[PDB]
RNA sequence: AGCAUAAGCAGGA
RNA sequence: UCCUUGCUAC
């Protein structure tokens, strides 16, 4: 039973793999079985201390937690694939029979009068105009014959890359000419971008509420016995019909509804390009109704891998003035007037090439589960104050009970807006659909980092008296991942801002 | 007017509003292209960080061996990491482990590890994640990989007859004894390798991409491991799991919370009268290039001293096998022209004569490791690579944890994979400095290097282990993942109730508080009914499935007695999150209705819940088209045998069939069997029992020939 | 009569060739390393592919022959149920299992089905006939347990489950003879008393034998009681912040 | 062009 | 040298 079986390669192998101070696995075997330890342990320990030079560092005493550093240059463009704030919609009642997208295209053509959209060969700002204008006017009258097919013209094959790819040659043949294709390689990475300046209003837009109503399609509430079931369809029926209203609901309605059609048109028909509508769908009046935001088109996605990049040119239109600071990735064009009640104003049609991958097709297409961590915050404050007095207060302390928020811009210190907790519910989700759209890697390692100081804050709130070791290398790991994300730069200068409120209470800070 | 998502947390813990700062709604980064920079990174700073040169030349292998143990040169950056670990200091700190608990400790853990080896069956090394597949030298699952390494043995030299953990063992190191291996190359030819070459690709690592991992700005490689190194790895940590086990400073296995209370109320029940504590959170920092497998040797032979011959032996190998490993260094990379027109692709066999068209941080990189490398693969000999050995560190971890120097001031803590917890007790601030530059010492000698960045302190309870940040009463959860809800995928009649299953024990283990249970139902509900098609019969949906239930729904008495595939609303509610939901609605159905659905004369079914909507999806199309065609016969060929060994034990998925002499003579053998005790109390016939018996003669005759 | 039949598969299936090569050259345990062969890696992305499959018009594979039966090759208004593109198994759309399961043929079978799920069907009848009460909202929670969560009264430690169902329903290669068979042997004479004529197949048996014999015990936050009763009623019961109880039977 | 971020996708048989 | 085609319902 106990014999394995003693082969040569593998005792020539032991052999030789042992530490440096032994010649074989025997000597080894033989010295480890006889071990008794000794005091020059601690000599070499503290011959270990001595040639160290490493000390602590206090915060009551060299309170360096400076702000960080954003960068100071070239402000952080547009970078959502859609247009959130600027945007313009169509409006129809909602056809049962004539419900597929595409037909939903159909009638928006005969709805929203696209022989009026007229458009200049000039844009006001932008890189290629004729390209786009033939484009457009392609994609009209593909409309206007009722098919969703372009035919191959030069405008398309330029602005949805095909044949634009490099040759991969394998290296079975290279035949090497003598200093004719000197080839190698080079990367260079990513460059670096500054503060957003249109970020707040796109955050105080998102969460004010819209008469268009509900927007994401959610589902039933089951029956409930007298368990604690109360309280789950309670709290589910309070933030639900407070977030149902918003317009953070509208572009969640956008993504759900444009990109899962595009996903249906990525994998039935490769190789071909398509033209698919973007639109949502909302109760106006108790009327069912469905919008129309824009007209994007697909660019022949072969979706090999779980990448793939495929190019999308969307057609978006809006009714502001552009920016060449925000839209800046955009080619802006113009459209024609708009009645619009209260007297007739302008209309301008945008355009903007981009492109979208399987995964993000995948998780853009499912971000109505942002609502999933939101409610579990809320719940939790409201859990821990019954939690604190052991009686059913959660009607009236969702009524009674205020929420620090979005303090002034000239001041800062002590100047505080607080609501009301229910309506907190609106700022967090706002938020959670941020990280839905946002996510990078600096995001990631960002939020890291976050957590380490969010965790000396909370130290600084009990005077507990922190302590850290290196802080130096600390904001060298901190400042590499704030490059160019929006989100990124916004939430390091409002931590920066925190720190400036916080200043005024607990002693661990700067200015 | 400015607006701060933060300010919520100047009146709040960091117990509530930490889950607001993780991007988990979001998609997790995925790499792109080759791999081979971030392996030359982890090979290459593995020997940067060896803090030595001393080289030992090879009679086995080609290549120059470097020495990780006992060789240090002193550099005066001391704070940076080494990778040089001192061999009598550890075994002081062993020899002072088992004088704190028992004295035949270790004889009785080992005894138990053995007690649980020779138990084990060898089919248990398909119970697993990927392998590395060394015969078409590719990613495969494991009883892929298992039965093409038995395929090569059975085509060598003779057949197969282990069927246990020893004996597969032994024959791997006896295939180390042959002279030359054989094996079927793609269109099955036959082909052979000698025996040096044999050395070389039994000790291959595949090295890939870690994709989706949330938390990191830069990409890191993950490494996977071959066949012949899983069940000595898997010896190993049935031995380090039954010892972390037995600790009481440990959190691999789990409680983790209770073990935190006894440890801060137990040390805050140790004080003086003028003593306090501080607790430290820290990260040990480059964990998978300061592990070696030498002191994993030298500590291996001190745990099994008197155990047996055979463990003595038997645990002494994984290591052995983990100081001579190669590298697969991905596939290479690629050049282009000027004009960004022609990009040829160069792979990593042809890398070395290509040098001269690489950038400057791939030629340093590459200058660092080239009298390490072979053809395709790089010689490391001190790395401890991500899917290893994950319970013994955290044994090297409690033995710098349970350090005694003789004031009266300690140390104590908790310690897993590379994250610790330090409770210190001392007097006053000088000497806490004094306290901790002694355990960055003892750490700092046996191989573990405390990161100085991402570490600090506090005096009561505010410390964070494996991301539940501990406040001074309270504790947060572990920000689960999101995807995870909706991931089953096959059926509609295994998704919904699947979906219950993961909200139900997510809502167990961690917190899960009622609104976010029936949020997440009801959205796990909406992603089925756009999934599949099927929305409520009231609903104004008119597509090609809600047109047969909206014309036939008045055949229907009950109404609310359909099933959700079938244009029903919803029953299940929290309180019903273990019945199912057809389970739950056959009280109501109309007998029509109830009679037509769970027909087993269905032509979907025929060829855990209820089986009645349980369709499969048809196949792929290029499954038939490409090099690798008739290798998907080959698995047709196995269901076909194995469908024969279910038409004769009639209950062979119930219990696992052992045995060890073939599959053919126990098929003959049992149709001879029943054939005997149903001829004599049943058949009775000369031309079925002779005919029966010619046919097993005849295919016993074509089976031998 | 099935001796014949599994001679005649025999004969047929060592009359291949290359198929002699792979039996009697492995081993019985193999068997295991043979039922797995899945060359796909991971099926990593599962309900993409879902969605994916069910956006065609023909996703599913449908048998023909029970199909041409009684089914139909269109409803009324252009909606596809059947193609002729291919073994004989036929492509169809999930319009025709809506089809069935509105315009199909029907058989009584409800004895088997409230037979085969009786430890479901259990879980259902104690839940309807429990009452609750108030919550609490008080500061609750306990260690990790290992709990039996089922009503069984038979409690056995699955060891004399597999030997169980070896003994009663093909005692040909059961076991070697054990001690936990005489006293329990007896159960086996009532076993044979109730699985002998049956229409239930024996993978079918053998799964709800482990049902009404195996209390589930798992590693669970417990807290008050720990009755097996209401561990279903653990996460029903309480939480971290909060807890309901007053059932009074 | 663009997506993207330390290297790829922007067809292939 | 050559460019096959899948039919979309929140």
């Amino acid at each position: 039973e106990l014999e394995m079986y003693k082969s040569k390669l593998f005792i020539a192998m032991r052999d030789e793999s042992v530490p440096l101070p032994y010649i074989n696995y025997e000597h080894l075997r033989t010295r480890c079985e006889t071990f008794k330890r000794n005091q020059a342990e601690c000599e070499a320990k503290v011959a270990d201390v001595a040639s160290r030079l490493k000390i602590k560092l206090e915060h009551l005493e060299e309170n360096k937690l400076r702000p960080l550093e954003i960068p100071k240059e070239k402000e952080a463009p547009y970078t959502h694939k859609f247009l959130m704030k600027d945007a313009w919609f169509f409006a129809k009642p909602h056809d049962s029979e004539r419900a597929q997208p595409q037909q939903i295209l159909y009638d928006f053509f005969e709805a929203a009068n696209m022989g009026f959209m007229t458009t200049s060969p000039k844009p006001i700002f932008g890189k290629q105009g004729l390209m786009y204008h033939s484009l457009w006017g392609q994609t009209k009258r593909a409309i206007k014959d009722k098919r969703n097919e372009l035919e191959p013209s030069e405008q398309r094959d330029f602005l949805c890359g095909i044949g634009r790819a490099s040759k991969k040659i394998q290296e079975d043949k290279w035949q090497e000419s003598r200093e004719e294709e000197f080839k190698q390689e080079e990367t260079k990475g990513a460059a670096k971008r500054g503060f957003p300046t249109w970020f707040n209003e796109e955050w105080l837009w998102a969460m004010r509420d819209s008469k268009i109503g509900d927007w994401i399609p959610m589902a039933e509430m089951p029956p409930c016995k007298n368990e604690m079931e109360d309280y789950a369809k309670k709290m589910c029926e309070e933030l639900e019909s407070k977030i149902q209203g918003t317009n953070c609901a509208r572009e969640m309605s956008k993504l759900i509804h444009t990109i899962g059609s595009l996903h249906t048109e990525c994998r039935n028909f490769p190789g071909k390009v398509k033209i698919v509508p973007i639109y949502c769908r909302g109760t106006l009046r108790g009327e069912s109704t469905d919008c129309l935001f824009g007209i994007a088109i697909k660019g022949k996605s072969h979706l090999n891998k779980d990448d793939g990049m495929y190019t999308v040119v969307t057609f978006e239109f809006s009714t502001e003035e552009p920016n060449p600071s925000k839209h800046e990735k955009y080619t802006v064009f113009e459209a024609g007037t708009v009645p619009v009640e209260a007297k007739e104003k302008k209309l301008f049609l945008y355009c903007r090439t981009t492109g979208m991958s399987k995964l993000k097709n995948d998780w853009f297409s499912k971000c109505r589960r942002c609502l999933i961590p939101t409610m579990e915050t809320v719940e939790q404050i409201v859990l821990k104050e019954c939690a604190l007095k052991e009686e059913n207060r959660v009607s009236e302390m969702l009524e009674n009970k205020r929420a620090w928020i979005a303090h002034e811009n000239g001041e800062n210190l002590t100047r505080l807006v607080s609501t009301k907790l229910k309506d907190l519910c609106r700022m967090l989700i706002v938020t959670q659909f941020y990280y839905c759209i946002y996510n990078d890697n600096q995001l990631e390692g960002f939020c890291n980092e976050q957590k380490k100081f969010l965790m000396f804050l909370q130290a600084d709130k009990d005077s507990k008296s922190a302590f850290t070791f290196n802080q130096k290398g600390l904001y060298e790991k901190i400042e590499e991942c704030i490059v160019s994300n929006p989100l990124c730069i916004f939430l390091a200068d409002r931590l920066n801002k925190l720190f400036l409120v916080a200043k005024s209470n607990g002693a661990k800070y700067f200015e | 007017m400015e607006i701060n998502p933060y300010l919520l947390m100047l009146n709040n813990d960091i117990t509530s509003m930490i889950s607001l700062t993780y991007p988990y709604t979001g998609a997790p980064p995925m790499s792109h292209g080759t791999s081979t920079k971030y392996s030359m990174e982890t090979v290459s700073r593995t020997y940067s960080y060896s803090r030595t040169k001393k080289e030992v030349p090879s009679g086995i292998f080609p290549i120059e061996r470097r020495k990780f143990c006992n060789t240090i040169e002193d550099k005066e950056n001391l704070e940076k990491p080494n990778g040089n670990v001192d061999i009598n200091f550890m075994l002081s700190l062993a020899e002072m482990l088992e004088e704190k608990m028992g004295k035949g400790f270790f004889k009785f853990c080992a005894n138990e590890a053995e007690a649980e080896i020779l138990k084990m069956h060898f089919s248990k090394l398909t119970e697993g994640r990927q392998t590395y597949d060394w015969t078409s030298e590719r990613n495969m699952p494991a009883a892929t990989a298992l039965q093409l390494t038995v395929d090569a043995i059975q085509e060598t030299q003779g057949t197969f007859k282990g069927t246990t953990m020893v004996e597969y063992c032994n024959k791997i190191l006896e295939m180390m004894d042959w002279p030359e291996v054989k094996f079927k190359k793609v269109t099955l030819m036959i082909t052979k390798i000698g025996r040096e070459e044999f050395i070389k690709r039994i000790c291959t690592i595949n090295t890939m991409a870690k994709d989706g991992e949330r938390g990191k700005y830069k990409r890191r490689a993950i490494a996977t491991p071959g066949m012949g190194i899983r069940p000595f790895s898997k010896i190993v940590e049935t031995l380090a799991q039954k010892i972390c086990e037995r600790l009481a400073e440990s959190g691999l296995p789990v409680e983790k919370k209770a073990k935190l209370k006894t440890t801060v109320s137990s040390t805050n029940s140790k004080l003086q009268e003028g003593q306090f504590m501080v607790n430290i959170t820290g990260d040990n920092s480059k964990w998978n290039e300061c592990q070696q497998p030498e002191a994993y040797l030298a500590m291996l032979a001190y745990i099994t001293k008197d155990s047996s011959n055979l463990m003595k032996d038997l645990c002494s190998v994984a290591p052995t096998l983990f100081c001579n490993k190669y590298v697969k260094m991905g596939q290479g990379f690629r050049a282009k022209n000027k004009r960004k027109t022609k990009e040829i692709v160069i792979p990593a066999k042809k890398m070395k004569e290509r040098k001269e068209l690489m950038n400057a941080e791939w030629r340093d990189l590459f200058e660092t490791i080239e009298p390490y490398m072979d053809g395709e693969c790089c010689f490391l000999g001190g790395g401890m690579l991500m899917g290893m050995f994950n319970m013994l560190s955290t044994v090297f971890g409690v033995m710098t944890l349970n350090y005694r120097e003789e004031r009266n001031c300690y140390w104590t803590g908790l310690q897993s994979s590379d994250d610790f917890v330090l409770f210190c007790i001392s007097r006053t601030w000088p000497e806490m400095e004094m306290t901790i530059l002694k355990f960055i010492a003892v750490c700092k000698l046996m191989g573990i290097n405390m990161s100085l960045e991402k570490s600090y302190g506090c005096l009561p309870e505010l410390f964070e282990f494996t991301s539940m940040f501990f406040s001074g009463d309270f504790v947060s959860n572990i920000a689960l993942e999101l995807p995870a809800f909706t991931t089953a995928g096959m059926n509609e009649g295994t998704d919904f109730t699947a979906a219950m299953s993961v909200i139900r024990t997510n809502m167990i283990n961690n917190g899960l508080s009622p609104g976010t249970a029936l949020m997440a139902l009801r959205i796990c509900l909406q992603e089925f009914r756009a999934t599949y098609r099927v929305h409520p019969y009231d609903s104004g949906v008119k597509n090609h499935r809600m047109k047969i239930i909206r014309k036939f729904i008045e055949t229907i008495e009950n109404k609310d007695g359909l099933l959700i595939s079938d244009g029903g609303k919803l029953m299940n509610n929290i309180s019903s999150l273990h019945i199912p939901e057809e389970i739950l609605k056959e009280d109501l159905m109309d007998p029509s209705y109830r009679n037509r659905v769970f027909n087993p004369r269905n032509p979907f079914t025929q060829f855990a819940v209820v089986s009645t909507h349980s369709f499969r999806t048809r196949s792929n199309r290029t499954l038939l088209n490409t090099d690798m065609r008739a290798m998907a016969l080959e698995e047709k060929r196995y269901q076909v045998v194995c469908n024969m060994y279910r038409s004769v034990f009639e209950s062979a998925d119930v219990n696992t069939p052992i045995g060890s002499m073939s599959m053919g003579e126990a098929i003959e053998a049992k149709i001879l069997d029943r054939a005997r005790t149903q001829f004599e109390n049943g058949i009775i016939g000369g031309e079925e029992y002779s005919e029966i018996k010619r046919l097993i003669e005849d295919a016993k005759r074509q089976r031998l020939s | 009569s099935l001796l014949l039949t599994l001679a005649k598969e025999y004969a047929n299936l060592t009359k291949d060739k290359k198929s002699c090569k792979l039996l009697s050259q492995g081993t019985v345990s193999s068997y295991t390393t043979f039922k797995k062969w899945t060359t796909s890696r991971k099926e990593k992305n599962p309900s993409l592919r879902m969605r994916w499959a069910m956006g065609s018009k023909f996703p599913i594979m449908a048998n023909r022959e029970i199909l041409e039966e009684a089914g139909i090759p269109e409803q009324w208004e252009g909606i596809d149920l059947w193609s002729k593109k291919d073994l004989g198994m036929v492509l169809a759309s999930p319009a025709a299992i809506t089809y069935w399961n509105f315009c199909g043929p029907g058989v009584d079978n409800s004895s088997v089905i409230k037979d085969v799920y009786k430890a479901k069907f259990m879980k259902k009848e104690r839940w309807r006939e429990t009452l609750w009460g108030p919550m609490n909202f008080e500061l609750v929670g306990k260690q990790r347990r290992v709990v039996e969560t089922q009503p069984v009264e038979i409690k056995l430690n699955q060891k004399e489950i597999k030997e169980l169902t070896m003994w009663v329903l093909f005692e040909d290669e059961a076991n070697l003879a054990s001690k936990f068979i005489q006293e329990n042997f007896s159960l086996v004479l009532s076993l044979r008393e109730l699985y002998k004529g049956k229409a239930v197949n024996k993978d079918v048996a053998a799964f709800m034998i482990a049902h009404q014999f195996s209390p589930e015990k798992r590693f669970l936050p417990t807290f008050g009681p720990i009755r097996p009763e209401r561990m279903e009623l653990l996460h029903c019961l309480g939480g971290d912040f909060w807890k309901i109880e007053a059932v009074t039977a």
